[PDB]
C-alpha cells in the first residue's frame, strides 16, 4: 500500500528502470484508487505524466466565432447554464423561451446535444457577440 | 399616384421584427415576412351581379391582417415595393 | 384589439387534454389539436347577391366546434395564437 | 348539448351488424360499418341566396340513410361518437 512499495515493483517490472517506477507511483498517487492511467507515444526524449480531474470529453466547439479568448483560441464561460437535450437541434424556435430565461437571468449557457444544424448555429452565434447571451455549444 | 380597379386595395408590409419577445435577434427562416400591412389606396367597389357597385369596408390609413397566396401580386412602384391585392383576402383590421 | 371583416369570426383553440377517461396521460401525437374554441369577435356579415347584409349566427361569448382546414388561419396577436376562419367553418355551437 | 348550424345534422351511427341474415357470424374487413343512423338535432334552415331561410326536412327522431364521405366529420359528445353532416348527405329516411 505505500508509494514506496509500489515504486519498487514498477522499478522491478521495468527491467530496474527507476524512472518508470517513480512516474507510475507519482501517476497512481494523483489519480486516486478509482481512477485510470494509460500509456501512449510521446513525441519529445523525455517522459511526461498529464492528469486530468474532473470531468472531460472529446468534443469541440461547433463554431468558431463561440471563442471568446483568442489568446488561447479556447472558450471559457464561468457559471454556466448547460442544457443537456438529448435530441436533435434544428429549429431555434424550440429554444426561445430557455434563451430568454437565460438572458433574464444573466449567466452564460452551454448546450449539449446530439448536433446543431446551420439555422440554430447561425443564431446562436449571432446573439453571442451582440451582447445578448454567451452561448456555446 | 395610383389607385386600383374595383375591389383591389395597395397594401405595403411592414419590415420583418428582428428580437422577439426579448433580446434573441432572429435570423433567418425563422423571421418569416410579416402579415400586416398599411393600406395605400381603395378601389371604388365590388360590382354586383345586378349592376350596382357597394364601397370597401376597408378604408386609407387602416392596418389590415392579410395571407399571402397566388392573389396577391408584388410590384415595385416608384422605388418602393407594395402590394396590389383583392379585398377578399384582407382578413381583419387592426384596431 | 382586432375586428374581422364580413362573415369571419376569430376564436382559440382550448387547450389540449392530457388525462383521456381515467389517469391515463396520453403524450405525443395520441393527443391531436383540440376542435373546440372560444369566439372574440365576430364579423359584421355575409354580402348577399343584392348588396343587403346578413348577421352571423355566432355571437361574443360562445363555445364552437369547427373543422380545420385549409382556410382557416393563425395569427399572432399580443404574443397569443388566435385563429381566424369563415362563418362556414363552424359546424354547431355548444350550449 | 349542441345545435348544429344552418343546413348541418347531427346523427348516431346504428352499430354494425354481426348475424348476417342466419346464424353466420361476420368479423374483419366484411362486415362493412353501417349507413343508417338516428337523427338527434337538426340546424335551423338552409340560408337562400335572397337571404330567407328553408327548414330542413329531416325531423328528430328519424331514422336516416347517409352517404359517408368527406364531408361527414366525426366528433365526440358525452364520450359517445357522433357524426356531423349536412342535410345534404342524407339520402333516404326509413319509415
Amino acid at each position: 500500500s505505500d508509494s514506496k512499495a509500489i515504486a519498487q515493483v514498477g522499478t522491478i517490472s521495468a527491467n530496474s528502470d527507476e524512472t518508470v517506477g517513480k512516474l507510475i507511483a507519482e501517476a497512481m498517487d494523483k489519480v486516486g484508487k478509482e481512477g485510470v492511467i494509460t500509456v501512449e507515444d510521446g513525441t519529445g526524449l523525455q517522459d511526461e505524466l498529464d492528469v486530468v480531474e474532473g470531468m472531460q470529453f472529446d468534443r469541440g466547439y461547433l463554431s468558431p466565432y463561440f471563442i471568446n479568448k483568442p489568446e488561447t483560441g479556447a472558450v471559457e464561460l464561468e457559471s454556466p447554464f448547460i442544457l443537456l437535450a438529448d435530441k436533435k437541434i434544428s429549429n431555434i424556435r424550440e429554444m426561445l423561451p430557455v434563451l430568454e430565461a437565460v438572458a433574464k437571468a444573466g449567466k452564460p449557457l452551454l448546450i449539449i446535444a446530439e448536433d446543431v444544424e446551420g439555422e440554430a448555429l447561425a443564431t446562436l452565434v449571432v446573439n453571442t457577440m451582440r451582447g445578448i447571451v454567451k452561448v456555446a455549444a | 399616384n395610383i389607385r386600383p380597379l374595383h375591389d383591389r386595395v395597395i397594401v405595403k408590409r411592414k419590415e420583418v421584427e428582428t428580437k422577439s419577445a426579448g433580446g434573441i435577434v432572429l435570423t433567418g427562416s425563422a423571421a418569416a415576412k410579416s402579415t400586416r400591412g398599411e393600406v395605400l389606396a381603395v378601389g371604388n367597389g365590388r360590382i354586383l351581379e345586378n349592376g350596382e357597385v357597394k364601397p370597401l369596408d376597408v378604408k386609407v390609413g387602416d392596418i389590415v391582417i392579410f395571407n399571402d397566396g397566388y392573389g396577391v401580386k408584388s410590384e415595385k412602384i416608384d422605388n418602393e415595393e407594395v402590394l396590389i391585392m383583392s379585398e377578399s383576402d384582407i382578413l381583419a383590421i387592426v384596431e
